[PDB]
């Protein structure tokens, strides 16, 4: 949309996975927090298919390293299910 | 102290002005140069064990890029002070 | 000196078709410098819907509606496409499905339904001493079987509470009514005239499905009119089963802030002229419900008005009585600004239902 | 801008009595919220004493308009009489015809109007209460005539709603208050109650058979309803020692509207206590009414008040203050008494009172 | 032209604080619908911590007011605790006199708020709920003494007209929302369902018989309504450290409004989330209340709202924009912020927010 709404350097609506807790599940904890932070989201597979169009990014924070499916390059190819592979930020203080 | 504020790497310009807000007693901001410096090569970055806390890095709203985040202290992750309310657009025409 | 400026910028335009058609063309533009009441803002929206013949021996048309908004910084859609068909001239059938999704929750629906509207008189007396009757009571019944699959967390939560909540009280019935109008809508269901009788639960049940439980109900609910209502007054006006013959569609779309209102509307669909004896035509009667639904929002702020109204005839049509009067003839076209007409449209945009009536012939 | 003009005057008459002439003149130039227009009316309402030793009294009322090229005409003429003090019997006739249709009926009436409480203390802190909740009740056996074919049509359609549905009683309240008028029930303070019906009978009469219908109902207020809250204050039996009259007429069109109304009947003043008399207390259902079709064009406001007293009688506590003493009148325009004006033209209920003594 | 002057302030604290200082003056030249006038009005409230273990308050309030040369008072008294969070339990005592007539009574409530439901998704695709429908249920226990000629009447009344109608239980509302009160629960968006007594009694008591009560009401709200909407906003039992105040006063007249305000109490600022804290929304109950009565006079408007942060603290999407910034003070006068007090002193609810961090 147009560059007025929302935040100017992104070209859509960013998302950040912040929690990983295991609960007899491995990862339902995936907490999808906007870059604007007053919501704690879920995959939900409508975030998913809002995902795999145009609209919505993810990263995953340096700060689940299988249960998330890293499949096997340059350290990093996070997937979710089988469609669309989480870009990640580093973030390395050394 | 909590919310610490973690520069993001691959976002950084290197424009420095996250640095000058620190104070000089803490030089938790430093540099990073690996290659040469016109193509994007001296990204900066924040040392968590000097860090204090001021908001000073975060509160200016002078980053560019959105690389300095300010974490909350339980796990919500900022990227700028304030964002505006994302509205959607058209055209109009007075007939 | 005095109060407020607050000019109110609108356009309109109607465009007409020759002979025995209705159809017709319909374009709107507005802008307000005024806060809109709601108590969330910015608030934006946008409007698709769209109806074609699917055969015109069952009478049976498709319809399709689609709602996009952001309020205050969350998306919410809401997606509906159903068939229709007038079974008799007071019975209706539907069937259909959609989904609705707010931020990142979503569920889809399919139900089926059935409408009855009856009048609570026939006589013809009304009808050879009145030439153009305005208000008719009624009173509608709505019966309704709609399933939903259970596949979330929160949509299983949703079902086992509403289950124990039927249950338990035994005023389900009469408080639902409280939870089904949210806000101010309760307070203009009294006020524009209607009465919502307490809704009959005939059984929640849960059945296996393709993906897993889906949850079926079924109810019926019925409400009345003192004759303001459109819904039950004008039940024929409505639904014009017989001029689709091409595909029509209406597309709007508001878009609200702290500081006025704009508005964009497109439209294309029969039912725009119809006939009122002696060989003239005449604009349909407005619709009462809109004007004194919106007039619960339009007395806030003292405003300045501007406007036209640009009608625009066929070959060989005249207009004749209208009042107020028109501005211009540029031949084809009639024009309205100003003066009474500026009166009148100050007038409406405040809940008034007062009467402005055009009659053209050939 | 649209201006709206209006003139006003009031005529008392001195001693202990109560009489007044009242007459009004107004003009606007505003759309009325009406769905068909033009509309024009007529009303004449006539009373004279029957007879004092009973207290019965005879009125009279005629209206007719023309509503959208249709001429509408209802007659009605009635005996009525206060049995007690809370109690009131009625025998009357009339008729309605709507462009060629007509028919004539006879009812047969009896109110009884009920208060909450009674409670002294109210009588002897408050000086002047405004506010008084109460319930009314309606015992009606109405016969009309069945001679035409319509007439038998509604008569039968009656009769078989009534036996086949159930929820009858409560519905037929909306068909009761047609349009707008059942939105104000709710706001102008009221609660209707659902009839209940005591039988539906048809007779073999003088020209053929008549349908006789007997209802009751009930209606309560909490204190905004002056049918309830001032129950005698509306029938001032006493005064009527000569025939006494009310006769308006307005005549709406889609560019303003017009009003004519003269008047000459008793309870205009009332005693306020300590020999100071005052104008009576301003109705609030007509203002609250007409409060709901007064807020859909801002106006300009110019009016006179002129008040004519007998002999003696000086004003004293006016609020708003009048303009000019011209020896035995007063006179009120612009300023405040605009203001009040343009207050009491949209809903406002403000009390504007006059006190005068002599 | 009617102008309207009014003054607003706010003061905050910093940290962790929610406490805030209130101060309002208001003047209008406009005839209040008020049907009896003069009408004068003095309010005092305050509240200290009984203790904080149990989480018992200690509440006061004193009402004097004088209409239309008539003194009344009402003083109340009362104890309240969160039992849970959505039960409340209060033991109270107080008296109300009217000119000459005066009577105590001492309570005993307990109060139940329950939500239609409890959609977590709700919790977290909506940032800033709004509406949010529910159903409050009140039980009383009150007692009176009889020892006035009048108290005893009205206990007697009430016992006859209890055990004599059936349908006492819902006309009771007839009486109990007096005049216009009961128009605005229509529109106010509330509900009032019909009162179940449990049983009157009598007993004998220090100086004589005393008639105790129990019976039971509920109200339901669409949203609109905030003492069900917000349960938890309206009673904020933690930051009551020290003793809060509200302290009002309005003094009306044929001629204009007069309005004195000053209060200061926890609650004022509550966080938004992401760092940021924000002014409570505001109620609408009184918006829409107060619109039924802002609608008779069309006004000028002038005003300055003055905020006062603590150090350290910015405003960040102020909608509308302020004016001024005098280092730690923001200005809002004139323009949008002027429309939008004249929006709001006619009913509407639109949405002016402050968003203030550090
Ligand atoms: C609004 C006043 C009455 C109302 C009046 C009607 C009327 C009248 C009808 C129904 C009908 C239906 N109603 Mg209903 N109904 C109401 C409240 C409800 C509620 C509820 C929770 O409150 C529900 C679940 C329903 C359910 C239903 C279904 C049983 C059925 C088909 C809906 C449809 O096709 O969807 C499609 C949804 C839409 C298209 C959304 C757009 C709606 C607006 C009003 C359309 C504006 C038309 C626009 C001005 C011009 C459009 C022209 C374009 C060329 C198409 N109604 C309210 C109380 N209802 C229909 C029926 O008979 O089914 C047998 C029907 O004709
Ligand atoms: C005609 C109305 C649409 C509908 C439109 C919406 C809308 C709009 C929303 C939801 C939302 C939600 N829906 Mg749904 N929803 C419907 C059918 C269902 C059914 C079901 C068994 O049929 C279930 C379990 C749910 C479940 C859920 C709630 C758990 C969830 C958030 C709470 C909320 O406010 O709900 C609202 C609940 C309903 C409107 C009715 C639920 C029906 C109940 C459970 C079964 C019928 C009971 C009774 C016989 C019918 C009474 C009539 C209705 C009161 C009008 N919906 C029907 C098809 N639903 C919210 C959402 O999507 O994201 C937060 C929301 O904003
Ligand atoms: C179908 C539309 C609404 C709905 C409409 C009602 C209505 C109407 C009532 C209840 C009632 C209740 N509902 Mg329910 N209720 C719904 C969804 C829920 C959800 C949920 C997680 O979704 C929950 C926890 C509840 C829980 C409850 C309790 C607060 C209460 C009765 C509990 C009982 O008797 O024991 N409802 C759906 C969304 N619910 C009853 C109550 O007491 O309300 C105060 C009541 O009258
Ligand atoms: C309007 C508020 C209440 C109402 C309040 C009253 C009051 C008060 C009374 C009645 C009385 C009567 N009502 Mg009732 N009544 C109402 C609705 C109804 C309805 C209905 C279908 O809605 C019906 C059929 C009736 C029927 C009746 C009859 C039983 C009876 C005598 C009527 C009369 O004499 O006619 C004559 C008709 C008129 C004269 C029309 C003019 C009416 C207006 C209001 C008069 C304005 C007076 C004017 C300001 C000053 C006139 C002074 C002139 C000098 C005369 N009422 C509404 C609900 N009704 C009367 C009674 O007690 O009978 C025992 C009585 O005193
Ligand atoms: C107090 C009201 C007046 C009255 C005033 C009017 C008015 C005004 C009109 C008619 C009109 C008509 N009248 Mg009539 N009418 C009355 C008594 C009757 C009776 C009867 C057995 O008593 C009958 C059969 C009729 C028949 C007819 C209808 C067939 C006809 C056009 C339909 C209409 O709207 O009707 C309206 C029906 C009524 C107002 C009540 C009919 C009473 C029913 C049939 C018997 C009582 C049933 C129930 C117990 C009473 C309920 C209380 C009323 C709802 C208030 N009237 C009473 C005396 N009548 C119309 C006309 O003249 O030309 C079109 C019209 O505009
Ligand atoms: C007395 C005032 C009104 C009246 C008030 C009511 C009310 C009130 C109701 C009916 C009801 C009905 N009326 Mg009826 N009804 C009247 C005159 C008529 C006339 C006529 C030619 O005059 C007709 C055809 C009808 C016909 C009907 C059916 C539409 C319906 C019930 C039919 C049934 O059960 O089987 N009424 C008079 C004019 N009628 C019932 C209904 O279903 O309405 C939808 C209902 O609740
Ligand atoms: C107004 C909307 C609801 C209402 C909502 C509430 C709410 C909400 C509560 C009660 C509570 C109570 N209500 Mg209740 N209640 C209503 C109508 C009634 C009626 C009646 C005849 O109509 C009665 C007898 C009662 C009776 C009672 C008692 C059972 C109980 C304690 C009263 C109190 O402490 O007194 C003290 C009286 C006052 C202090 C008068 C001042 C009231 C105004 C609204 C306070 C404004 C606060 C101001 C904006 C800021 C104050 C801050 C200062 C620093 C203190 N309610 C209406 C229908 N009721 C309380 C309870 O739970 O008890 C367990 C409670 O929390
Ligand atoms: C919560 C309301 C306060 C109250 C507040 C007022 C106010 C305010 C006033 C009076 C006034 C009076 N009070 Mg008290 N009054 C209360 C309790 C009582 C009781 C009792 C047995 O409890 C009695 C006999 C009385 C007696 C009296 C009346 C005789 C007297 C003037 C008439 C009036 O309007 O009354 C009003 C009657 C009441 C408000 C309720 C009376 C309760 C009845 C008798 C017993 C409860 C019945 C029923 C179960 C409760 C219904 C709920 C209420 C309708 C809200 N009060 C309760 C404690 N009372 C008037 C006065 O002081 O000087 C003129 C007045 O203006
Ligand atoms: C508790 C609040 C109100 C109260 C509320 C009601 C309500 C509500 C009703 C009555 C009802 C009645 N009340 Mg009581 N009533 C009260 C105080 C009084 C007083 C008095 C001197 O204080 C008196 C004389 C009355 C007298 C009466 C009669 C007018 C009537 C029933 C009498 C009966 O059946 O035989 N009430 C208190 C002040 N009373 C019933 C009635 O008929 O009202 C018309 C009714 O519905
Ligand atoms: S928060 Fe303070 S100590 Fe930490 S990097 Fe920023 S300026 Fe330096
Ligand atoms: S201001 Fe932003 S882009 Fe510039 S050095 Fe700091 S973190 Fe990097």
């Amino acid at each position: 949309s147009g560059p007025w709404s929302g935040n100017a350097v992104h070209k859509a609506e960013k998302y950040f996975i912040t929690s990983a807790k295991r609960d007899r599940d491995g990862k339902l904890q995936i907490e999808l927090v906007p870059a604007s932070g007053r919501r704690k989201l879920s995959p939900t597979p409508e975030m998913i298919r809002r995902l795999i169009d145009g609209e919505i990014e993810i990263y995953i924070l340096t700060t689940a390293i299988d249960m998330n499916k890293e499949i096997i390059d340059m350290e990093n190819r996070y997937v979710i299910d089988f469609d669309k592979r989480g870009v990640k930020w580093t973030m390395r203080e050394i | 102290a909590k919310k610490h504020y973690f520069i993001i790497e691959n976002l950084c310009v290197g424009c420095g002005l996250c640095l000058d807000k620190c104070p000089p007693k803490v030089n938790a901001i430093g540099y990073k140069f690996y290659g040469d410096v016109q193509e994007g090569g001296f990204r900066c970055y924040i040392d968590q064990a000097a860090c204090i806390s001021c908001s000073a890095c975060f509160s200016g709203d002078e980053c560019p890029s959105g690389a300095l985040i300010e974490v909350l202290p339980d796990g919500e992750v900022l990227d700028f002070s304030y964002t505006p309310p994302e509205r959607l657009d058209f055209d109009l025409r007075f007939l | 000196g005095s109060n407020d400026v607050t000019t109110a910028h609108s356009d309109y335009e109607i465009v007409l078709e020759g002979g025995s058609s209705s159809w017709g063309k319909v374009k709107a533009r507005a802008k307000v410098n005024a806060p809109p009441a709601s108590p969330l803002l910015p608030a934006d929206c946008d409007v698709k819907l769209n109806v074609k013949p699917l055969d015109p021996a069952k009478g049976f048309v498709r319809i399709s509606a689609v709602f996009e908004s952001i309020v205050d910084s969350t998306k919410n859609k809401l997606t509906i496409e159903a068939d229709i068909a007038n079974e008799t001239k007071e019975r209706r059938i539907s069937v259909g499905e959609g989904m609705v999704s707010v931020g990142d929750f979503s569920h889809t629906f399919s139900f089926e339904g059935s409408v009855v509207n009856l009048f609570y008189y026939r006589s013809d007396a009304v009808r050879r001493n009145v030439p153009n009757p305005i208000y008719m009571q009624g009173r509608q019944f709505h019966d309704i079987l709609m399933k939903v699959p259970l596949d979330n967390n929160d949509l299983i939560d949703t079902w086992e509470g509403t289950v124990k909540a039927i249950g338990s009280t035994g005023a389900f019935n009469d408080w639902i009514r409280d939870f089904w109008f949210i806000g101010p809508a309760f307070t203009a269901l009294n006020e524009g005239g209607q009465r919502i009788s307490r809704i009959e639960v005939n059984g929640l049940n849960t059945e296996s499905g393709p993906k897993g439980p889906v949850g079926v109900s079924r109810w019926r609910f019925s409400h009345g009119g003192s004759g303001m209502v459109d819904s039950i007054s004008r039940w024929a006006e409505l639904f014009p089963s017989d001029k689709l013959n091409r595909p029509a569609q209406v597309e709007a779309g508001f878009r609200s802030d702290s500081q006025g209102i704009e508005v964009k509307v497109d439209g294309e669909f029969p039912g725009v002229s119809v006939d009122a004896g002696g060989g003239l035509r005449r604009i349909l009667n407005h619709p009462l419900i809109p004007l004194v639904h919106h007039g619960m929002v339009g007395k806030f702020n003292n405003f300045n008005v501007d406007a036209q109204l640009k009608v625009v005839l066929p070959k060989g049509y005249k207009i004749r009585y209208a009042a107020p009067q028109y501005r211009s003839q540029n031949l084809e076209e009639y024009r309205w600004s100003g003066g009474a007409y500026a009166r009148w449209v100050e007038h409406v945009c405040k809940g008034g239902v007062g009467q402005f009536e055009i009659l053209y012939a050939q």
